[PDB]
């Protein structure tokens, strides 16, 4: 209201608090900036970003380089994406590294106990497929890792987080959509267990916004071990899986030639729907794309 | 899975009276898991997750079994094909649709749309007569015992007759039913021997327990997993004494053998469990029992996480600017319409938050405009603006930093420097008391959407609000405090600045301004 | 020449410089060289120290750095004085109040010798504006130093702090009263000059691809030292990019660190590279006014 | 310190170079520019560093310079008593007393901190004046004299002329002497030893015995300051470890070479007849912290320290300076939108006129760096619009302009994203998936391309990149960048299409899409887009 050098009383009168002035802002997709958020504790925590430039895996790393079987719902069609343009992919180390010590595992043991009792042929295991497990990207930083083990570092605990979308397709759910992004951490070192497992996911829990409160055990092929993870805010007094984790099992992890004392940890769990539980949203089908 | 559990007649089963409430309870903590659960008009029932590793969790039998005794309780190479028959059996509807049940699982679940799975029950009250059946394609056919059949032959194509609910077909893609009989046989093809031996061991396990043999033309295999005892106490993060292995184990049907080095136990794995390889599942089972949550098991960020306002801040044309180092005292005293200090504060700053003034002044400093430190950094930002008065007609500045000031407790050094920042309004026209506070509350709305307006509409713990106060430096009746907290902390300042300090400062265009700590932000 | 009325009645080049640029706003030219900074210090694997405070004690300032209060420093010649909080308190009574200091100022410890001077308390206690950010670095040393013995292990860390210092010269065309300085520290058992020279090697590598060449100096702080130049074609066909040096056991194993414990560690401007970097020639402009 | 650029050459009796002169002195620890010439002796002038007062000279300077690149060897509280004492004999001249004036104003006022005679000839209240004046003052009453100028003013006092303003009134002898006797006098009797030491040895090049004094001093071993004159050089040991000196160095297995170092600058070494130690002696000519790490300082300046052998975390991100990327892109009132995972097949083959596959792409490693093409396919899933991956995202992006034609009259978007196509060669996988941007504006009415060259230009503002052009204009008004190529897409409006170059790898384009495409993806407003490579 002023623009009066000499003037200055020729005072109307001097005149609301509650407003905004709303205007064009220009603004940061929430996910990226939810993204942001949890790069900042990852890093807060002490650990090291891993790289997901993949949007398509084989599926050797994406089942068989798990002990995960290939006649499983999972590998059924409508349940995951599956190329099938590029089918065919080459080069894995055969070489008393993976293919063959993996092979033995699905129809024999090794590597710890003994069997699993299958035709574990290599093709179908071969055909390229659209990621439904992240978790594939991290097994490769593994066995890299593996090869650094043996060359001189002994035991040097290395902690690895991943986070990029992955996609299944059931049907149409009335509740998920394509896995818009997921978020997923690994611990590894000499002699670890389910105690570190607990207290770690009970410090990261506890910087999201929650204290982790229960956890119910659950079934995993992956992971044997296996968990679904509970911290409590007012939802209701059921609840829906906040997230997963567990541990590994030495039939795929000492085929890469961990040592015998090598134990590692991991967790995974979604990127939207704590979003959803943030900003106060629901039925996230116009927060991601459009009507946002 | 699926959802295929069945009513509350269990409670019978197990011969206890422990209410709902109470039961959901122990499933969670299982494995088992169930959504809302419906009634079948006249009877309580409800539906249940169960996971497909093992299969004795798979029928209601087996299910309830487990419960019971889970707390502490007590040439053409043919398939080779597998049939075994009973004594005496008897069934009813209860079971008649549970039988059924298990046909139908045995079948949905194990089978991938059924290739080496297929149900061939049947009674052991129609015939007894040994045979042999593996051969070359066939030679004669006349009938078969289903359903949807009952002239078999006269007009439909011999080898092929196509018709049923969903999967009809099986080559290339009745009778009786025995209901209430007293002898009962099955049949059943598989690929080969092992898993053949798998899929049908299951079906002996159905009810006290006994069944006749199997005509074997040309049985039930436990198997053993040697487990270390250190492995399980680093893996599960207790200390075990290792008796307690046998009673959990007890009380998860696990007979084990205690073959004992001090260090080392033995199990005896049956067929009816969620088999494995590797020994690790013995700890996902002692755990379960053990019980996850009663393990043993047993930080704040600034200057990475203020700049968040800051790329919000540039967002909407807002430039950054960089003050000098420190003022004049002049400058921030007389200048300023303000001029006022609390030397001995001890009464006021009684906690450090409200951006305040105190200043640190300094010795031995150029004699021209270096003689106490910043408190409030707007009046650098007016000496920047104080010198471009010339640019583009909006001129929009902001500023966050570290300030300081003295203190008499609370720190060693009797000092402290607090970040906050300031930012900045000209358009030679209108003040932007507006804009500013559509910007201070979309600031607020990134990270609170809460100021005072619109309440805390219902399509609010922990916010803030915009008190009018009276401070000189600043116009009459358009200026005010802001404050957050359930104490009354107030933190920043709102304001279209008096035109005396700018007839000091050789200003000449309105300006206005907004001033928060930050450092309190939590 | 720009196309509208796309309905179906439609009846029917200067790329030379540019389009009218609008309301453009934007940051500060240091703030993102600091971003750029944070990103390859951190990718380095380092940890960001907190010198969120300039006032530091003269003590921490100078004597923990064991550096004699006489000296170039402490005349008013080259340094900022406060005067209002002059007098601090809390210090650590212990090792005779680092009492150990003033022995290792005035007698010898780890063999070495003092001054033979009295090196009194007064001077350390006049309060100071910092001139070298290193000061507040020390601190976050000593804590960890009373960790190692409450562990005994040695885990070699790596720190790197950025925060605006002060000096007071003079106010000819030289370089100015306030500035920036981004500083690096690791420390580990029985790590020498090598070490230092790698790192420097690659961190300048990062901010680009010089071959590098060093002249020994001589300082308090660091008793064997250099200041370190690199190649990127300036005047005399590089630029004298940085200061360096390596520790000082005589203060530094009366800390309580250790006999084996051996730290490096570098400084220089954040401005300087800037004014380099974008194309500038003298330090007016990016600071202050535009 | 003034060069006398031949009293160097002199006093070292060599001839090597200028180049090869400031190249020494830069290997050593003094460097100086800005060093001019007189009038026909051009000089320069040094910062000696204040470590060790031997270099104060340039005597001493010279002499050290000379032993250091393999040339020369070594020579052979109310006070009590402060000490003044010299020898008897010596000889002066104006090369040297212009140098020996220099130690008076420069250790006194530099070194001294406001400063807290030497005659020996015709020797052993007020009566008359220092040197130059001819006045006298019974008391203290002098300072009427000079005292704003240069003076004693700015060094009066704290608390046989005087220590901090020097008078010379009785004696003197002169400036051209033949004997002499230095005197000084301190705040306490620690540094006086030193001083007298420093003196001594500092000018006894300029003595008839070349370093050498009588001071009859081969009779007591004991001075009581009472007796002694009234009715000096003294060495210190510090012993070295070798595993110490090994590690910091970052060279090391020799034990040898570093008596030969310690021999080349001025040390004597003492070799402590174990192989991992020494006592090496430091004389007063160093005041140097007797902890080895000064020591192990003169070693690697000896060995240099370049030839340290010792070198080998990592380039390790791309998609930290993306973030570079958004922010300055959402700076300009640009919103960021997440488009679909997938696109149906005739919506990026069909509806853009797409013919997509040149699979060989003739380069045999097609293009690392570079567009895209030759797409890659899906099975069949049971979804309807789940036919293959993105190829150029944009589509998705204009398929998101379709759902929302209510909105303000400026739309602005962008995104980045990961994207992926078919790969025969080495990529592992046998597929790629490389990271773009694309962004877009649409206004109800008229266009856009005047703002996205702004956005353009602005983004790569930070970066350097300009435009072929603008590095053009400011030569033209005081490289390694891009450039805008006009070229030929139907999917965009012909003379309003435009590829992008850097080594003339295509990774960019902008331009306004055709019409018929608007119909295609019921649009009614006019849109301007953009779609660039970042891993380029
Ligand atoms: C406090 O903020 C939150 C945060 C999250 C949530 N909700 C979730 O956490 N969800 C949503 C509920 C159901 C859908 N789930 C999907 C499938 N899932 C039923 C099995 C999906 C999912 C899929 C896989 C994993 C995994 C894994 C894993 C990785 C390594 C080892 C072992 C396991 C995690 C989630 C979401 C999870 C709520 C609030
Ligand atoms: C490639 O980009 C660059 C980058 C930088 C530059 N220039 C500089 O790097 N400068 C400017 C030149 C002279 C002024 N210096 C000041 C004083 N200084 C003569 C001693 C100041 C300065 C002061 C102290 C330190 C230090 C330290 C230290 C820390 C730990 C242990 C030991 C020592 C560093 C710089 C600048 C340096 C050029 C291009
Ligand atoms: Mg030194």
């Amino acid at each position: 209201n002023y623009l009066l050098l000499k003037n200055e009383e020729y005072k109307k009168y001097d005149i609301f608090f509650s407003s905004g002035k709303k205007i064009n802002k220009g603004n940061i997709h929430l996910l990226t900036k939810q993204m942001r958020t949890f790069k900042e504790i990852f890093f807060s925590l002490g650990f090291e970003e891993m790289e997901t430039h993949n949007y398509v895996e084989s599926s050797f790393w994406c089942f068989d380089a798990l002990y995960i079987p290939q006649q499983h719902p999972s590998r059924d069609l409508q349940d995951t994406f599956f190329i099938k343009e590029p089918e065919t992919c080459i080069d894995k180390f055969v070489d008393t590294e993976y293919i063959d010590n993996i092979k033995r595992v699905h129809t024999h043991g090794d590597y710890g106990s003994f069997g699993w009792n299958y035709k574990w042929k290599l093709e179908e295991s071969k055909k390229n497929v659209l990621r439904t497990h992240t978790t594939a990207n991290s097994c490769r930083a593994l066995f890299k890792l593996a090869k650094e083990y043996k060359e001189a570092g002994c035991i040097k605990p290395k902690k690895y987080f991943s986070i990029d979308r992955v996609f299944r397709n059931e049907n149409l759910d009335s509740t998920h959509l394509a896995e818009f992004h997921q978020v997923e951490g690994l611990i590894i070192d000499k002699n670890i267990g389910l105690s570190h497992l607990i207290g770690t996911l009970a410090a990261f829990y506890k910087h999201i916004g929650i204290h982790k409160l229960k956890f119910k055990p659950t079934f995993n092929p992956y992971t044997e071990p296996s968990m679904e993870i509970y911290g409590y805010h007012e939802q209701s007094k059921k609840w829906l899986e906040v997230g997963n984790s567990g541990i590994f099992r030495p039939e795929m992890l000492r085929s890469m030639g961990f040592s015998e004392e090598v134990s590692v940890i991991a967790w995974g769990l979604s990127l939207e729907r704590p979003t959803m539980i943030k900003y106060n949203i629901k039925n996230i089908r116009d927060l991601f794309g459009y009507k946002s | 899975p699926t959802i295929s559990v069945y009513e509350d007649d269990l409670f019978e089963k197990l011969g206890e009276e422990i209410i709902e409430e109470k039961l959901l309870d122990v499933c969670f903590d299982f494995g088992l898991e169930v959504d809302d659960i419906e009634y079948k008009n006249d009877k309580k029932i409800y539906k249940i997750e169960v996971p497909a590793n093992r299969y004795d969790l798979i029928c209601v039998e087996g299910l309830c079994r487990a419960l019971k005794n889970f707390m502490c309780k007590f040439d053409d190479r043919r398939g080779y094909v597998v049939c075994c028959v009973l004594k005496n059996m008897n069934i009813n509807d209860s079971v008649y649709n549970n039988i059924i049940e298990i046909q139908e699982k045995l079948h949905h679940n194990l089978g991938k749309k059924r290739s080496v799975l297929a149900i061939g029950i049947h009674d052991y009250d129609k015939i007894k007569f040994p045979l042999k059946y593996k051969f070359e394609k066939k030679e004669k056919i006349n009938f078969i015992p289903l359903n949807e059949k009952t002239n078999l032959n006269g007009m439909n194509l011999i080898d092929f007759y196509s018709k049923n609910l969903n999967l009809k077909p099986y080559l290339k893609i009745h009778t009786k039913i025995s209901l209430n009989t007293k002898n009962v046989f099955i049949e059943c093809t598989a690929i080969d021997r092992n898993k053949a031996q798998i899929a049908l061991n299951i079906l002996c396990s159905m009810l006290k327990y006994s069944i006749q043999s199997f005509v074997v033309i040309y049985i039930f295999e436990n198997k053993s997993l040697t487990c270390n005892i250190d492995y399980v106490r680093k893996l599960s993060g207790i200390s075990h004494i290792t008796v307690h292995e046998v009673n959990n184990l007890l009380k998860r049907m696990m007979l084990s053998c205690d073959i004992m080095d001090n260090n080392t136990f033995k199990v005896t794995i049956p067929f009816y469990r969620s088999d494995i390889m590797h020994c690790c599942d013995i700890i996902e089972d002692i755990a379960i029992a053990y019980g996850y949550g009663n393990i043993k098991y047993e930080k704040h960020s600034l200057n990475n996480c203020s700049e968040l306002f800051r790329n919000v801040l540039v967002e909407c044309g807002y430039t950054e600017v960089m003050t000098n180092a420190l003022l004049s005292r002049d400058e921030n005293y007389n200048c300023m319409l303000r001029t006022h200090k609390s030397y001995d504060d001890p009464n006021i700053n009684l906690d450090e938050y409200n951006p305040l003034a105190a200043p640190i002044q300094i010795k031995n400093s150029k004699t021209s405009e270096y003689e106490i430190i910043r408190t409030s950094l707007i009046v650098n930002l007016l000496k920047f603006v104080s010198a471009n008065k010339h640019r583009e007609l909006p001129l929009r500045f902001f500023e966050i930093g570290d300030v300081s000031y003295a203190t008499y407790n609370q720190t060693d050094t009797n000092a402290v420097n607090k970040k906050y920042l300031s930012i900045i309004f000209s358009d030679k026209f209108t003040a932007g008391l507006e804009e500013l506070h559509g910007v201070l509350e979309a600031i607020l709305k990134e990270y609170q959407l809460f100021s005072d307006y619109k309440i805390e509409e219902k399509k609010s713990d922990m916010y803030y609000k915009l008190i009018p106060k009276e401070d000189p430096s600043f116009l009459n009746e358009r200026i005010v405090d802001i404050v957050l907290f359930p104490h009354n902390l107030k933190f920043g300042v709102l304001g279209i600045i008096h035109p005396k300090v700018l007839e000091n400062f050789s200003l000449d265009i309105p300006v206005s301004a907004i001033e928060i700590n930050v450092e309190t932000l939590l």
